[PDB]
DNA sequence: AGCTAGCTTACCTGGTGT
RNA sequence: CCCCCCCCCCCCCCC
DNA sequence: AAGGTAAGCTAGCT
């Protein structure tokens, strides 16, 4: 996972921008929209590649308004999480319910019940931790999580993860 | 919803049912993440999955070259790696893109292989395996000691590779690992 | 009904006349590829008259002392008499004018000469005669090769269909057949020299203008030629007083006959046979 | 209409016609529709959870759609449904339903003629879906038995089983909205139930129905029989709600309540101690209203009259042309930016001009965008206002909200910004479309140049009279004002009066010199006609383009 | 005033396509609908404010388009659906000529 | 010969009332009535029964009965007729619409 | 299938610009100029968008291309610069 | 009682405004 | 749903 | 105080 996908946005440009710095404005409008965005379909569109070689093609002029529509062909780095993907990450939050791990652009939440039964919460620590006879999971620790499922919300993807199984947990 | 991005995959989605299936490590990723992809030239091209180390370098490269283009139009190591990257982002990105800043810090902090030289050698090694781009990316991103660790965390590998061949590869990777 | 049946007919970028299915109705609009507004009734000279009258008008025989071009007509006059290589060109010219006359008498069986065609040639010559202040007294600076080849070459530039292939190229020839019959009859050597007293400068200007005008005359792709035709038949039918007076056969006419035709009426009022 | 939507704007490239599966109708539906009642939820003037906005759209200027929460000029309205107690034929398909029956075995649901019969093979071969169906029908109709066995392609001595049952086929005839068969001392006559036809139609193979006119995705033969009825939203059946304590319900709203009422009586009857041949009474009634709602002008039958003895408009009725949706509202519409008055002639007008009464220029506007070229002209026009002739009526901001220059407290202090629009009055030399109905000519509609003039008539040059076919014995003419720089160009560059001089209809001019001018031209150009110096000088000065050379 | 059928014909004969469109849209009817990209119906629940789209019974909140059509056509389409006929509108070509 | 006769007759009616309509207009009509197998009338049964767009054919004479058959037989309107774009409030492929207009970034920069 | 784009060499449409092209070009450009678009010609005191467009067309400084569709769907592209404006 | 002849029957019939 | 209003051009002969 | 036609279908011709 973390992919390089060929994608293409359609952008309508107003006649005031029909100057020589046109292709410039188009490429910036592309990055304004596309970069930093997040769809369920392709995932997180993190960074657009080969800025110098983005394909503008010809722009068809839209009938009653002046503006012209271009289909900007481009290629970018994407992050799509999946069920069963084993991910390495950092603990960001910690409660009676569990802990959230940051994996690149997204967060994966680990349920109290999706951890070994030996691991138990301790609110009486600064900051709150999950204590075991061996390890202590807290607000800065590195964890290997197995994604159990995803949910696509607005402009992000969140997932639930387990550390119950073998070879998973604190690293 | 919004004026979102299209793809090079052409759908025949006419009235017909939301027949959609699961996404796993049965290597059933989307139709969007099928092995047999089609580039902007129309040619069939194989899926590009990136191990953290690669992805780190791709983004860096892209961003550096972008800064160069922005300087043309203007006319007419470990912790320092993070320090520096956050300065390149200041210059090439919109700042509002919190996703990329978050990714860069993650990639910078979780990459196994620093320099391009080593990443090329990792690519060369896993190249020959004949495994799926996803399994190849996971082998580069996840640090495993035993073939059991690998085959457990990457279930799809199951009968695809010998236990010792996988264990041979795993040694080459731990040897190729940068000393931060 | 006429409008609703023709709405969708239009001239495409291949000069073909098609409907909303892209089915071919006409291979070129109006069998000639010309816009109706750029057409004027013109007389095809070659068609009519005595055979001897035609001969006197067009025949140039440099090998005959009484049938050459008089040296008062052109500068080359004296040196042209008895030239075998030029008579070859002039025999070539005359044989075509005869061929054309035969062809025309096949199309217009009754010998009607006045037909609406593009490019009013009479007016071009008139304007040339005016522009240049032609003096029907002084010998022309034209050569036999200048007239004969000038016309030959102009014909190559009278383009209705562009396209590299024998289908379209034949199609192009077919489309210009009639205009050329007119063009050749009106720009023959004896006429150009004896009738209009054209100079090289003047003859060049006539040729350049026939070309420019000919291309302006061609239909424009996008022409909603279907509605045009419906409205063109439709509106004159509304100004029909009829039926067939209040009285050679008492045949049904006007609106009821047009009605008969469009409906493709099986039992028609006045069935009749004309036996020759 | 109005308000920004992030959705991608596209055009319709294709229209896929088809039929609604009952499953679709229910899946599309926002409300179940249970009560014949419109509202008064125990007298309370507000829509009921039963009919019209049980979530369908607003009756009031409420801004509550409940579904989209959008409000009137935005909400398209959402369909609901009615689950019918018994199946019913769709009036429109009665004959097709009949014909399909005549092609299929009314028992095993097989096609009566196999690809075994030679004439049938020819029919199957037919590429055109419609034509193919007519060939299969004329062949199958007459086949009154479902053969078990048929003579093989090889030797007819050795018959091969093609499949299907043995069963006799009924001779079907239509009686009202029912279909009655006749099998074979003395024939058996019995009505074919809707449920019965449907069960057979559900059993017709995909290969079989696609061999007939049908389509596996978009229109399965089973869908011609209504099971689940879609309820159109208020925008289709407007409640013309005059006052608080007064109704105003649409014809369709009542017909639907009749349908509903018929359906409840049936469901109650059939659930309770159903006296089986009292059920067929309420069932025939449900069929009648579902039929009479789509088409009321049914061939040889009693029209569904209203309380008033007024036939009740079917949906079919609204689409039947010349003033009727398709020809009435779609091929032609009444339009804004249009004017009409009596026409009169003017020798002092240029061929291509049109005299426009000040009144009409002061009403008709052109939306001109504020640009550095006209920023000054437009501010004066705004300052002049809506009542002075060269003036304007509205200013339209970047925001989209309109400033009415006759009521704004800031009407005398508008500082225009590039990009705004000034809806200025129609001015001299603007291109406008002028027309005289019946427009039977391309020349019956031509682009003229404005000339703002006193008096209430449109004024035109007499030589333009001929193509319009207009006299001045009280003729009226229409004027249409283009609103785009793009459409103004269209008028001036394609349909300007001078452009129309020589007509392609007869390859000659369609305008010439007429009447007084034609009469006096003969008179002026006679041999005895001589003009003295005095007159000569004025005759010369009258010609505008004159060289100044006597 | 009526820009009737006959007047539509003269405009066609002239070749004034934009003028014809302006007469029938901006100067009269013109309305904006949200079409589903799958079932092609006017089913979309545009809560255009929260930027929410959705065609339930397609479970589609992604493949949605906006189209500019004469309100009378929107009416026509609802009237055909009212009689069990599906006039599905698509923004791409399936066939090809 | 049917076409030839058909023109001859159509012409003779226009000619009778004195008037003259250019050859091409009558030719075009006579050709439309002919291009199929035989004589296709300018009627409800004639041309309107052609394989054209459901939406365009319904705009003349049989409206509802047409749209009903369109539904039953799952017809697909290609949207290339004038009538369809008129119903759709779209620019028809008529004259001014018979082509498309594009900005070329290349020339834009070249002119500045 | 972008095999519909007909190459520059082997382009059989007219080298001359149709009345409809001219009308749409002028209209388009005038509308664009009207909505504060950059102008490619020195306006010699001009202030009307149509008159500015006619000037742009006369000096062949209109950065537009006509896409001429053929019955099958194929098409030829013609630069306003290259098309002959006789008419 | 195969086919066909004479019925019968829906479909449309210019444009605009008290 | 009526109704009206509009349209009702041209032209019989003689070379 | 319709008219012409294209379906369809009864009655009454083998
Ligand atoms: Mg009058
Ligand atoms: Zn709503
Ligand atoms: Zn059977
Ligand atoms: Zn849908």
């Amino acid at each position: 996972m973390f992919f390089i996908k060929d994608l293409s946005l359609n952008i309508t440009l107003h006649p005031s921008f029909f100057g020589p710095r046109m292709k410039q404005y188009l490429k910036t409008k592309l990055l304004e929209e596309v970069e930093g965005s997040c769809t369920g379909k392709f995932g997180y569109i993190l960074c657009v590649l080969d800025y110098d070689n983005i394909d503008i093609q010809r722009g068809r002029i839209l009938p009653t308004d002046g503006s012209a529509e271009f289909n900007v062909k481009y290629r970018a780095v994407v992050f799509k999480p999946f069920k069963g993907e084993v991910v390495d990450g950092t603990v960001v939050s910690c409660s009676q319910h569990g802990f959230e791990v940051q994996v690149g652009p997204m967060k994966v939440f680990v349920t109290k019940h999706l951890m070994p039964q030996d691991l138990t919460f301790n609110a009486g620590s600064n900051p709150p931790s999950y204590q075991s006879s061996e390890d202590v999971i807290t607000i800065k620790s590195r964890i290997r999580v197995k994604i159990e499922g995803c949910i696509s919300q607005v402009s992000s993807i969140h997932a639930i993860g387990s550390i119950k199984e073998d070879y998973l947990g604190a690293i | 919803m919004n004026v979102s991005t299209s793809t090079f995959q052409t759908r025949r989605r006419r009235l017909k049912k939301v027949e959609e299936e699961e996404n796993a490590a049965t290597l059933q990723l989307g139709q969007e993440f099928q092995l047999k992809q089609i580039n902007h030239q129309g040619e069939e091209e194989e899926l590009i999955a990136l191990n953290l180390s690669e992805a780190r370098l791709v983004i860096k490269e892209a961003l550096v070259e972008r800064r160069r283009a922005f300087k043309r139009s203007q006319k007419k190591t470990r912790e320092k790696e993070l320090e520096s990257i956050d300065v390149l982002l200041e210059q090439t990105t919109g700042g509002n893109n919190k996703d990329l800043k978050n990714t860069m810090q993650y990639l910078t902090n979780f990459s196994r292989f620093r320099d391009q030289e080593t990443v090329g050698a990792v690519i060369q090694l896993l190249k020959s395996t004949g495994l799926h781009p996803f399994e190849v990316a996971q082998l580069g991103s996840l640090a495993c000691d035993t073939a059991d660790e690998a085959k457990t965390l990457i279930p799809s590998l199951n009968n695809k590779i010998s236990d010792d061949e996988l264990e041979r590869i795993l040694k080459e990777l731990s040897n190729l690992e940068t000393l931060y | 009904r006429l409008v609703k049946a023709l709405e969708d007919i239009m001239v495409h970028y291949d000069n073909t006349t098609r409907n909303s299915l892209g089915n071919v109705i006409q291979f070129i609009y109006g069998e000639d590829g010309m816009d109706a507004a750029h057409i004027e009734k013109q007389s095809l000279d070659t068609i009519g008259g005595s055979d001897a009258a035609f001969e006197k008008r067009y025949r140039v025989d440099l090998l005959n002392t009484d049938h050459t071009l008089d040296p008062s007509l052109l500068e080359s006059g004296s040196e042209i008499l008895g030239d075998l290589k030029l008579q070859v060109l002039l025999d070539e010219e005359y044989k075509q004018l005869v061929k054309d006359r035969k062809f025309l008498r096949e199309v217009f069986v009754d010998g009607e000469a006045n037909w609406p065609l593009p490019v009013n040639i009479r007016r071009i010559i008139q304007n040339a005669q005016q522009t240049f202040h032609i003096d029907h007294t002084k010998p022309s600076d034209l050569t036999i090769k200048d007239i004969v080849l000038g016309v030959k070459d102009l014909q190559e530039n009278l383009l209705v269909l562009r396209g590299k292939n024998e289908i379209i190229q034949n199609a192009q020839r077919d489309a210009v057949t009639l205009f050329c019959c007119l063009l050749r009859s009106r720009l023959a050597t004896r006429r150009v020299l004896q009738e209009y007293r054209l100079t090289k400068q003047a003859f060049d200007w006539v040729l350049s203008n026939i070309e420019a005008q000919f291309l302006r005359s061609v239909v424009h792709p996008g022409e909603m030629v279907g509605v045009l035709a419906a409205q063109s038949i439709g509106e004159p039918a509304t100004q029909m007083t009829l039926n067939t007076f209040h009285f050679s056969k008492k045949v049904t006419s006007g609106v009821p006959r047009l009605k008969e035709i469009l409906n493709v009426a099986k039992n028609m009022k006045t069935p009749s046979l004309t036996v020759y | 209409g109005q308000q920004y939507s992030s959705a991608p704007l596209r055009t319709v490239k294709e229209v896929q016609f088809g039929l609604f599966s009952p499953e679709e109708v229910r899946a599309i539906s926002v409300a179940k529709i249970r009560f014949p009642e419109t509202m008064d939820e125990t007298q309370t003037r507000a829509k009921i959870g039963g009919l019209n906005d049980p979530r369908l759209g607003s009756i009031d200027r409420n801004l509550k759609c409940q579904t989209c929460q959008e409000g009137m000029n935005e909400c398209p309205g959402h369909f609901g449904h009615i689950d019918l107690a018994k199946p019913v034929f769709h009036v429109g398909f009665i004959a097709k339903i009949k014909k399909v029956c005549e092609c299929v075995c009314m028992h095993c649901g097989k096609l009566l003629l196999d690809e075994h019969n030679e004439l049938m093979r020819q029919a199957l071969a037919i590429k055109d879906s419609k034509k193919r169906f007519a060939a299969i029908w004329t062949l199958c109709k007459t086949k009154m038995v479902c053969e078990t066995d048929v003579p093989s392609e090889d030797d007819p001595t050795q018959l091969v089983s093609r499949g299907g049952c043995g069963n006799t086929q009924p001779t079907i005839r239509k009686d009202g909205l029912k279909l009655v068969g006749s099998w074979k001392d003395e024939p058996e006559l019995r009505v074919l139930s809707t449920e019965e036809i449907l069960n057979i139609f559900k059993h017709i193979s995909v290969k079989d129905f696609t061999s007939l006119g049908f389509n596996e995705v978009f229109s399965r033969p089973e869908w011609m029989i209504l099971t689940c009825l879609p309820v159109p939203p208020p925008p289709v059946r407007p409640s013309i709600s005059f006052n608080e304590s007064q109704r105003g319900e649409d014809d369709l709203t009542f017909k639907l309540a009749d349908i509903l009422k018929a359906n409840i009586s049936l469901e109650t009857l059939e659930h309770n101690g159903a006296p089986h041949h009292a059920i067929e009474e309420a069932e025939s009634l449900l069929q009648f209203h579902v039929a009479t709602y789509m088409d009321n002008d049914i061939a040889g039958q009693p029209q569904a009259l209203q309380k008033s003895g007024r036939p009740v408009k079917s949906i079919r009725a609204r689409l039947k042309g010349k003033e009727g949706r398709i020809r009435g509202n779609l091929m032609g519409k009444r339009v804004d930016f249009s004017a009409r008055t009596v026409i009169s002639g003017d020798p002092n007008l240029e061929l291509d001009q049109v005299g426009v009464p000040k009144s009409i220029a002061k009403t008709l506007t052109y939306p001109e965008v504020v640009t550095p070229y006209n920023i000054d002209r437009l501010t004066q026009l705004v300052r002049n206002g809506p009542n002075e002739h060269p003036g304007a009526k509205y200013v339209i901001r970047d925001s989209g909200d309109r400033i009415d220059l006759r009521y704004s407290k800031r009407a005398g202090d508008i500082q225009l910004q590039y990009g705004w629009k000034v809806e200025r009055h129609i001015m001299d030399n603007d291109p406008v479309l002028f027309n005289r109905q019946p427009s039977l000519h391309k020349m019956s509609m031509m682009a003229h140049r404005v000339k703002v003039i006193p008096y209430s008539t449109f004024r035109l040059n007499l030589s333009v009279t001929s193509p319009y076919n207009a006299d001045f014995d009280g003729d009226e003419m229409n004027l249409h004002v283009p609103q785009s720089e793009e459409t103004r160009a269209e008028l001036s560059q394609l349909c300007a009066v001078p452009l129309q001089i020589v007509s392609p209809q007869s390859n000659k001019p369609c305008m010439g010199i007429v009447q007084d001018t034609l009469c006096g031209i003969r008179k002026l150009t006679l041999r005895d006609t001589f003009i003295e110096l005095d007159q000569v000088l004025n005759m010369l000065y009258w010609v505008p383009d004159w060289d100044g050379v006597i | 005033l009526r820009f009737g059928e006959m007047e539509r014909d003269c405009m066609i004969a002239h070749g004034a396509a934009s003028f014809l469109k302006e007469r029938l849209m901006e100067a009269s009817d013109a309305f904006r609908v949200h079409i589903c990209g799958i079932c092609g119906l006017m089913t979309v629940i545009a809560k255009l404010n929260h930027n929410q789209f959705e065609c339930k019974g397609c479970d589609n909140k992604i493949d949605i388009y906006q189209i500019h059509i004469p309100y009378a056509a929107k009416l026509l389409f609802q009237e055909l659906m009212a009689m069990n006929i599906t006039p599905r509108l698509y923004t791409d070509r399936s066939r090809d000529f | 010969a049917g076409r030839a006769a058909l023109y001859k007759e159509v012409y003779n009616v226009i000619a009778s009332d004195g008037s003259y309509v250019n050859y091409r207009h009558m030719a075009l009509l006579v050709d439309v009535m002919t291009t199929q197998g035989g004589l296709t009338s300018v009627t409800r049964h004639g041309f309107n029964r052609s394989n054209t767009g459901a939406l365009m054919r319904c705009s003349f004479e049989e409206t509802v009965e047409i749209l009903f058959e369109a539904g039953a037989s799952a017809e697909l309107d290609d949207c290339r007729g004038v009538s369809e774009n008129v119903i759709l409030g779209q620019m028809a492929p008529i004259g001014t619409g018979a082509f498309d207009v594009m900005i070329d970034e290349e020339s834009l920069v070249k002119y500045m | 299938l972008k095999e519909k784009a007909i190459p520059k060499d082997q382009r059989a449409t007219t080298p001359y610009m149709t009345k409809y092209e001219r009308a749409r070009i002028l209209g388009t450009r005038a509308l664009q100029i009207s909505m504060n678009a950059p102008v490619f010609v020195d306006l010699e005191g001009e202030t009307d968008p149509l008159r500015i467009a006619m000037k742009e067309l006369a000096e062949k400084k209109i950065p537009l291309v006509i896409r001429r569709y053929l019955p099958d769907g194929s098409f030829e592209d013609w630069s306003v610069e290259e098309l002959i404006v006789d008419l």
